[PDB]
């Protein structure tokens, strides 16, 4: 009897640290995953953006070449 | 011991806060200095009132609770308002982008740069407990930042506290007053980001407030203000128990035992008697007989759903003021021979009846009458699975077309954490219809 | 505090602009000189979305005035509330785009941006937390529909998470005669499609007919145009401008307007061009229109009303259900409470009540498919594509931004036909 109170005690610790552990984990690989989407959306805008610049740079290029 | 930290997070829960702490200090006797004359023991004690107030050496009571909002103009109202000397500087916290009624700016890209000051806050608190029960959780499902940060909060809370209790407060949206389209995409997402985290959980229809306050107080447009001054008269029931005692109390971590029979089944619907105002309470005295009846009918409900069309699993009484237990067993038993009343058959059918002598109070300029007796009744009824059916219809209209849904990809979210979201939902409205199936 | 930043550009941007000014200094209680000898606390609360304040009680607009054209310049200069922005502010070039959007876009417009971006950036850093930007601007000029579209690729590019917000002049024949004014326009359009968040249209054909039609004047001014630009403006900014509930800044307006990135263009409405019913029952007619589209010939995606005045609220409530309940056909039933309202107390100069409105309509289509029809009777004859490919300009880029504006009609009619089921 003694040995399964020992055991009873130590299942509700486990659990309880096994409940702690997980929640730190998925909530640390959710704001990782977050981070890295927004940052990825962001980079594709200012790609996007860049891609405005060649595009005027090569226009005004395309004018100076015509006399 | 036994204290409480309260957190109130955005528009909806910082403004119901000021109303409930109000309320609270005007129940107890404190001035909106803090001081409590009544109170004889200076900078400490184990009363009923310190599970909510600390004491400073000066004789100052203090709130155990937390502000939190992602935009400063509602807190700046608390710290230069009525009450403004109750709270320590520190216990109101204030960003300065809010989440623009986006769950994923309350929950990452802005409430990730305020979350590690709160818990440094809410840690400060926990500190001075020499026995801390938990927390009560007052958010809003609709906005950005009762939604978004509410659920990181609750998650990280999680982690910092263990199993500690954690009971919220929600504000379930009601097109009268809400202010976004997107409320239905962010109830679904915090109701299944903190469904594992929260231990019980009071849904308040803001619909069910607003036709309370325009049917029986006569209000012909409620303002938040009305809806939050009949919202704390029920916080104020609900939490009676832990701020008073008496013989006849009864704890509600008591009642907390008969009303969640499985971990997800954890949503109380909440009953409220008498709401009358001054005009008509006048020479008109309710009795105990009258307010326990009051209770079960579906116009009274804190969420508009039909428990006459649904099974009970448990029910509560918690009577204030003048009211003994002959009255509540006669009220009870005529209630018994003529209502819709038909229990699961794997729960008995006995309800669980407290009652605190202390009468509930009004604030001044408000609208409900003063009564010498009330009563809050907290059913567990599968009829409550009736909010979420209307809520996810919702979200499900505007998620075929992915209407809005850009708004929420565009902060780091993925469509995939969506019909996560609506699943646990389906899977919830579902667990809820099998509890309500009789035994083989 | 939640600042906006002001940019005016052109000529159509900056008469607007300095109306604009002009009638929310008075709503907020501020002189030209900048003082200010208001009576409501109300008009000071949240006076930092469009002020600066400097000392001695000054408030000063946060205000950019652009234009490479050095006239207009003259013109706000000599205004009244002329006194009031920062002299620092204004951006003047001296070679006037004369009407191509290449010369705005690619050559004169480019060489002057950069002065431009200095004066953004210095009022940008000065804010305690920048909302974002609005652009008053023509689509049918040159600087205003060039210049500005680059300001509006160049500012995001340094902004990338801060709101665009757009009042943008769309042409008419009945206004205008220049004959370019469809390729301009086209050009804007295929730039705002993908750089703005969002853009009140503003129709100068249906400026023109409620002019003559319903106020009755024969042949209108750009100062009558303007009353009923100025009115709107107003109107769809007591919103940021007031303490209050809904859409009270820019990126929250978004979120409840814009159900898809690229749909993003709104109709607005006004009224009276009274009772609480006829308010409500003219603001939702195709009349009071600021944009020369029939609402009941598509579907409503989202809707803000603004009442304005002391009125029962009780009312506005009924008379906004009673509006749905009614036309229901035609507002999409897959998007749940699509239609929102704020009552502000504070009425307009002269008025003691208002109503504004602002729609994502999916008629707004009809407003594309014009430009579309008077752009293709050009295009196709290839006429006066000179005036563009003389900056270096290609063909190519002619038939993208004519298909992607028609990519943007068709969108607006999927979902004009999607259901529930
Ligand atoms: N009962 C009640 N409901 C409120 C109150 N304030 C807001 N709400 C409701 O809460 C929802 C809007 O969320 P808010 O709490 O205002 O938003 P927030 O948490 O401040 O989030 P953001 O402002 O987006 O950062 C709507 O359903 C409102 O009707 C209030 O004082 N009382
Ligand atoms: N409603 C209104 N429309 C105007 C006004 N001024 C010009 N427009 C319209 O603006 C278009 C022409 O654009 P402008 O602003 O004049 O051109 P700009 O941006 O100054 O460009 P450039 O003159 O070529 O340097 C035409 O469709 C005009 O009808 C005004 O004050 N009110
Ligand atoms: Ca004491
Ligand atoms: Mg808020
Ligand atoms: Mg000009």
């Amino acid at each position: 009897k003694r040995e399964h109170e020992r055991e009873v005690i130590q299942k509700a610790i486990e659990e309880n640290n096994n409940f702690i552990k997980m929640a730190k984990e998925k909530l640390a690989q959710k704001m990782e995953s977050n981070k890295e989407n927004r940052e990825a959306h962001l980079a594709a805008m200012l790609e996007r953006l860049q891609e405005k610049d060649k595009h005027a740079e090569e226009v005004r290029k395309n004018k100076e070449l015509k006399e | 011991m036994r204290e409480c930290i309260s957190i109130h997070v955005g528009q909806a829960g910082v403004q119901i806060g000021n109303a409930c702490w109000e309320l609270y200090c005007l129940e107890h006797g404190i001035q909106p200095d803090g001081q409590m004359p009544s109170d004889k023991t200076i900078g400490g004690g184990d009363d009923s009132f310190n599970t909510f107030f600390s004491e400073t050496g000066a004789g100052k009571h203090v709130p155990r609770a937390v502000f939190v909002d992602l935009e400063p103009t509602v807190i700046d109202e608390v710290r230069t308002g009525t009450y403004r000397q109750l709270f320590h500087p520190e216990q109101l916290i204030t960003g300065k982008e809010d989440a623009a009624n986006n769950y994923a700016r309350g929950h990452y890209t802005i409430g990730k740069e305020i979350i590690d000051l709160v818990l440094d806050r809410i840690r400060k608190l926990a500190d001075q407990c020499t026995g801390l029960q938990g927390f009560l959780v007052f958010h809003s499902f609709g906005g950005g930042t009762g939604s978004g940060f509410t659920s990181l909060l609750m998650e990280r809370l999680s982690v910092d506290y263990g199993k500690k209790s954690k009971l919220e407060f929600s504000i379930y949206p009601a097109p009268q007053v809400s202010t976004a389209v997107v409320e239905p995409y962010n109830s679904i997402l915090t109701t299944h980001t903190t469904l594992e985290h929260s231990d019980c959980a009071f849904m308040v229809d803001n619909e069910a407030i607003y036709d309370i306050c325009r049917r029986n107080l006569d209000i012909e447009r409620p303002t938040y203000t009305n809806l939050n001054r009949l919202i704390s008269q029920i916080v104020s029931s609900i939490t009676a128990s832990l701020r008073f005692d008496g013989a006849l109390n009864v704890d509600l971590t008591e009642f907390q035992t008969n009303l969640v029979p499985y971990p997800r089944i954890h949503f109380p619907l909440a009953t409220y008697a008498p709401v009358i105002s001054a005009e008509k309470a006048y020479h008109e005295q309710l009795s105990v007989a009258e307010i326990t009846n009051a209770c079960f009918e579906p116009a009274n409900q804190m969420v508009k759903c039909d428990p006459r069309h649904g099974k009970y699993m448990a029910c509560c009484l918690l009577y204030r003021g003048d009211v003994v237990p002959k009255d509540v067993n006669a009220a009870i038993a005529t209630i018994k021979t003529k209502r819709s009343i038909q229990f699961v058959d794997w729960c008995p059918t006995g309800f669980k009846v407290g009652i605190n002598y202390q009468p509930p109070t009004v604030v001044p300029g408000g609208d409900l009458a003063k009564v010498q007796r009330a009563v809050c009744m907290l059913s567990n009824t599968t009829a409550i699975a009736e909010a979420w059916a209307r809520l996810d219809h919702k979200f499900d209209l505007m998620y075929a077309k992915r209407a809005f849904v850009h708004w929420y990809v565009g902060e780091g979210m993925e469509e995939g954490e969506f019909s996560e979201a609506r699943e646990d939902m389906a899977a919830l409205e579902k667990d809820y219809e099998e509890v309500g199936v009789d035994s083989v | 505090m939640r600042e906006i930043v002001h940019i005016q550009a052109g000529q159509c941007g900056n008469q607007i602009g300095a109306k604009f000014w002009e009638v929310i200094s008075d709503e907020h209680g501020i002189d030209p000189t900048g003082s200010y000898h208001g009576d409501s606390d109300l008009q000071l609360e949240r006076i930092n979305v469009y002020y600066n304040e400097a000392t001695g009680n000054k408030y000063v607009p946060r205000a950019i005035l652009v234009d490479l054209e050095p006239g207009t310049m003259d013109s706000v200069r000599s205004g009244p509330f002329g006194q009031i922005f920062r002299p620092d502010n204004f951006v003047f070039g001296q070679s006037g785009a004369g009407n191509n959007w290449a010369k705005g876009h690619y050559t004169e417009g480019a060489e002057l941006v950069d002065s431009v971006l200095d004066v953004v950036r210095k009022e940008s850093e000065s804010c305690d937390c920048l909302q974002g930007f609005q652009l008053t601007h023509s689509l049918g000029g040159g600087t205003g529909s060039g210049m500005g579209t680059l300001l509006i690729s160049k500012i995001r590019e340094e902004y990338p998470d801060r709101i665009m917000n757009t009042f943008s002049v769309m042409p008419s024949p009945k206004v205008s005669d220049t004959v370019v004014e469809p390729y301009n326009a086209t050009l804007s359009v295929h730039q705002l499609v993908e750089n703005t968040d969002e853009t009140y249209c503003i129709d100068n054909e249906a400026l023109y007919d409620i002019c003559f039609r319903t106020l009755k004047l024969t042949t209108p001014t750009y100062g009558d145009l303007n009353h009923l630009v100025s009115a709107t403006m107003s109107g769809v900014t007591t919103c940021l401008r007031f303490p209050g509930q809904l859409n009270a800044d820019l990126r929250k307006l978004a979120v409840n307007m814009v159900p898809f990135p690229r749909l993003h263009f709104f109709m607005p409405g006004f009224a009276p061009l009274l009772t609480v019913p006829e308010l409500t029952q003219q603001m939702f007619d195709s009349k009071n229109m600021m944009a020369a589209c029939d609402p009941r010939h598509g579907r409503y995606l989202t809707v803000a009303a603004i009442f304005r005045g002391r009125m029962s609220m009780k009312e506005v409530d009924e008379q906004m259900l009673n509006v749905q309940n009614k036309n229901s056909s035609y507002f999409v039933e897959w998007i749940p409470n699509n239609v929102k309202t704020a009552v502000c107390d504070i009425p307009p100069r002269g008025l003691k009540m208002s109503a504004t409105f602002i729609g994502n309509s999916t008629a707004i289509q009809e407003l594309f498919k014009r430009i579309s029809e008077q752009f293709t009777a050009m295009f196709r004859r290839k006429a006066f594509l000179h005036w563009y490919t003389g900056e270096g300009m290609d063909e190519m880029e002619f038939t993208e931004a004519e298909s992607n504006m028609n990519d943007l009609v068709s969108e607006y009619q999927q979902y004009q036909d999607a259901t529930a089921d």
